[PDB]
């Protein structure tokens, strides 16, 4: 139901969440859910108007629904406590069956400097594991990117699987002392023997890297670290 | 007051193991109890609900409201590998326009019960020959623990829980990786106690 | 005239014999039409104009909908009576007994409470039915009431007043 | 209906002209209490009443469905608007008339639609604005309205009071006398 | 304390 999977903010700017909800649903309801809690009420919308702002934290939170649909969540002058998984719901009122978004993830960043993209590298399987158990396990590494913004996925001759996927359920500090470290993730895709063997077979890693965007104003003559895609390919050995 | 504690901490189960998550409320009126599940990588959506007093069982769970103990308590008499996911004990009044009311969220995790294990170390190669080598370590059981390492310069993952769906055969797996051109395959996973079978290649 | 495009909506409880008698009648009305009822007595809602089909048929079906309003005469109309068993019921105000002049006779009976009163006129012990022309209840708005009883006089006049909030009935003498 | 006791727990309205709401409690056609929707706070009406607690913020989000319902309406009865009609006005006391003893005047505006009305009082033709004060839109079962305007003031035989009325059902501003 | 009744959306 939410446009935007995980969005990254400087401090002091201000941000717009979006919410498209499901077609005839009048009642829309956002949430908010901190690290390590539940979700926390925001604002309900019943049609066109506004019709309980309690949850909302402070004036720099509004939010607005024009044509009673689309909804727009705005924080301005955000800070480090604005970051949290932002979200939405929607439902035809109250004792009617309610449906939850996907949510998006806000992440506040104190200092442009810190943010960098992820460099993916797919490793091949090894000869004795494929003649010991008759089976070949890819591994792929996805390290120096910060914040933690990614979404890593397999792609198996041009079209994404999801057998025999294992991606980590949390990232990994490359220096756990620092506070804004940068992270690293791997995954692991397991096929069998016969199917790696297959000069044919062509295997993908992909990570999608949520980073800057125009409004962020980037002054080092290191590359920009925008919204991009890194991937590392592969090739079956006979 | 509307209010909504539930258990808390990491609960960590077996295969076909009991599973209870207690959750109690304080509500001024007559309140709707709900249960949600959010499952790794996915957003919420609803397990199971109750309406009235002593009346909810969707995928085995089972959870009963109780006024004379202000009580929801989840409940599953087999837990499955594929409930390890994040629960949220939920509630809604008659006087709060579909507002739900949240609690914290507890934290299941299910170890698969491996029947075959092979557990072993294998070191493997870049495509491109570039970066470095990653070595790993697979085909352990589930009463087995990987360790931070020790060196500032060796990062070790934790277990991950693959599910070959072709074959229905689960095995733990775990990366270490390393700049160093002393890193070793077999050296690597030192600070962890590693099965005395754990075939090195 | 600007027009004017009005909305209203009532949660009702009638209550008889105290709590052994309650009903709930919820009303939603466009400008002065009733559209949308939901009647204790029929379980579901009714739509008492063709405005208001769409809204009483999807209504009835949401089970969880139905469930609430059933269940609204023992969470809303039971549960608010017992806090009106120690506030408005219990309100008593004793009423003041007036008699003016101004061929005629005026008993002013100002500021009671509750609405439960009596006057007759006596005269010489004798109680006067004729001749007697009384006032409707009027309500003050701030949760008394009075009335005013008239007397076709020709020259002792005792007005008795009866309401529950007295010990003992009040009369008034003129002359 | 017949009954002993009748309760609106839900007086709730909401109009188009110049976005008017209001939220009311009443019990036997008396007003229990109303939510300031601009202050946010429960005003009750009965010092007895002010023991309980009311949360202004319910009030607040139930006109906000009725707006929504309000505006589904408009689109579907192919905008009907509301019909105007005939308020009927007395001016009376609280109390039976001394000079020189406090008494409060009382001016009933009865059926009352669309609930828009100006009520002012005058005194020997000038405007009064000091000690003036009325309730909210009491609800009839006709499903129009009535309101009620006091006016505290100390009797004398050189002062008469008019009540002024205005309603867009009226030709010309109503006024009704009242002299001890 | 007072409990009141909500009125319902349309659909
Ligand atoms: C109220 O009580 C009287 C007698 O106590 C009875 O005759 C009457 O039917 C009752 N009313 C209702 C609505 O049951
Ligand atoms: C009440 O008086 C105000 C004064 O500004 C005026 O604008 C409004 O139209 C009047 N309302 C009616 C119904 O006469």
């Amino acid at each position: 139901m939410q446009t935007p999977s995980n969005k990254v903010t400087e401090k002091g700017k201000y941000v717009e969440l979006r919410c498209d909800p499901i077609s005839g649903h009048t009642a829309l309801y956002w949430y908010r859910q901190s690290l390590g809690q539940g979700p926390e009420f925001l604002i309900y919308f019943q049609g066109t108007g506004a019709a309980d702002d309690s949850g909302l934290p402070n004036d720099r939170f509004f939010a607005v629904r024009p044509e009673g649909s689309v909804s727009t969540l705005k924080i301005q002058r955000t800070e480090r406590g604005d970051s949290a998984v932002y979200l939405c719901a929607s439902s035809q009122g109250q004792d009617t069956e309610a449906f939850f978004g996907q949510g998006t993830r806000l992440t506040v960043v104190e200092d442009l400097n810190k943010v960098f993209p992820p460099e993916v590298a797919v490793f091949e399987p090894s000869e004795a594991e494929i003649s010991h158990t008759q089976k070949a396990t890819l591994v792929c590494l996805a390290t120096g990117f910060f914040p933690d913004h990614v979404e890593l996925s397999w792609w198996v001759n041009g079209k994404e699987v999801h057998s025999g996927v294992c991606t980590d359920p949390q990232p990994l500090k490359e220096q756990p002392a620092l506070n804004d470290s940068r992270y690293a993730l791997s995954s692991r895709l397991r096929v069998s023997a016969t199917f790696w063997q297959n000069p044919r077979n062509h295997f993908r890693c992909q990570v999608q890297f949520y980073g800057l965007s125009e409004n962020d104003e980037w002054t080092q003559d290191r590359a920009k670290p925008v919204t991009q895609i890194v991937s590392a390919e592969a090739w079956g050995r006979a | 007051m509307n209010s909504v504690t539930q258990m808390e901490g990491p609960v960590t189960l077996s295969e076909e193991a009991f599973l209870t998550i207690n959750c109690t409320y304080t509500a001024t009126g007559y309140p709707s109890l709900f249960w949600y599940v959010q499952y790794p990588g996915e957003g919420l959506q609803l397990l199971l609900k109750a309406t009235k007093a002593d009346d909810g069982s969707n995928k085995g769970f089972e959870a009963t409201y109780r006024k004379e103990t202000t009580s929801f308590h989840l409940e599953k008499g087999s837990v499955q590998v594929s409930d390890s996911a994040v629960y949220f004990c939920a509630l809604s009044g008659g006087t709060s326009y579909g507002k739900l009311t949240f609690g914290q969220g507890t934290i299941l995790t299910v170890h698969p019960n491996i029947q075959n294990p092979d557990p072993a170390v294998y070191q493997l190669r870049d495509s491109k020959s570039s970066d470095k080598s990653v070595c790993l370590f697979t085909d352990f059981d589930s009463q087995t623990n990987v360790s931070q390492s020790k060196d500032s310069d060796v990062y070790i993952t934790d277990k991950c829980v693959l599910d070959m769906r072709s074959m229905d055969f689960k095995s733990n797996s775990a990366v270490a990786w390393s700049n160093k051109s002393d890193f070793a395959c077999a050296n690597a996973f030192n600070n962890s106690i590693i099965p005395e079978d754990t075939f090195f290649p | 005239s600007p027009e004017d495009f009005v909305y209203q909506f009532k949660g009702m409880c009638y209550f008889t014999n105290g709590t052994e008698r309650v009903r709930l009648v919820s009303r939603s009305i466009y400008n002065r039409e009733e559209i949308v009822r939901f009647d204790s007595d029929v379980g579901e809602f009714r739509a008492v104009t063709l405005l208001g089909l769409p809204a009483a048929e999807y209504w009835n079906s949401q089970k969880d909908i139905l469930e609430r309003k059933r269940a609204a005469v023992d969470r809303v109309c039971r549960h608010n009576y017992q806090l009106e068993l120690r506030t408005t019921l219990q309100r008593r105000v004793e009423p003041t007994v007036t008699i003016s002049p101004s061929n005629l006779l005026v008993c002013s009976v100002t500021d009671f409470y509750p609405a439960q009163i009596k006057v007759r006129w006596f005269r010489n012990d004798q109680e006067e039915t004729a001749g007697v022309v009384s006032t409707p209840l009027i309500r003050n708005g701030d949760w008394t009431f009075q009335i005013l009883v008239m007397l076709e006089m020709t020259p002792v006049y005792t007005c008795h007043v009866e309401h529950p909030s007295l010990q003992s009935p009040i009369t008034v003498e003129w002359r | 209906i017949v009954a002993d006791h009748v309760a609106s727990y839900g007086v709730n309205l909401y109009q188009s002209y110049g976005p008017s709401g209001q939220y009311t409690h009443e019990f036997d056609g008396d007003e229990q209490f109303y939510v300031d929707l601009g202050r946010k706070e429960t005003v009750w009406c009965l010092p007895v009443l002010r023991q309980f607690r009311f949360d202004p913020q319910f009030a607040l989000t139930n006109i906000a469905v009725l707006k929504h319902n309000l505006n589904s309406l408009i689109k579907r009865s192919n905008s009907t608007a509301a019909t105007n009609e005939v308020p009927e006005v007395t001016v009376f006391s609280k109390s039976p008339v001394t000079l020189g003893q406090p008494n409060i005047l009382i001016c009933l505006v009865d059926n009352i639609f669309p609930p828009v009305v100006n009520i002012t009082w005058l005194s020997n033709g000038h405007s009064v604005t000091e000690g003036v004060s009325e309730t909210s839109f009491l609800s009839k079962s006709d499903h129009s309205f009535f309101k009620i305007s006091y006016l505290t003031l100390l009797p004398s035989a050189e002062e008469s009071y008019d009540c002024k009325v205005e309603h867009w059902g009226l030709d010309k501003p109503l006024l009704k006398h009242w002299e001890p | 304390q007072p409990f009141p009744q909500p009125e319902q959306p349309f659909p």
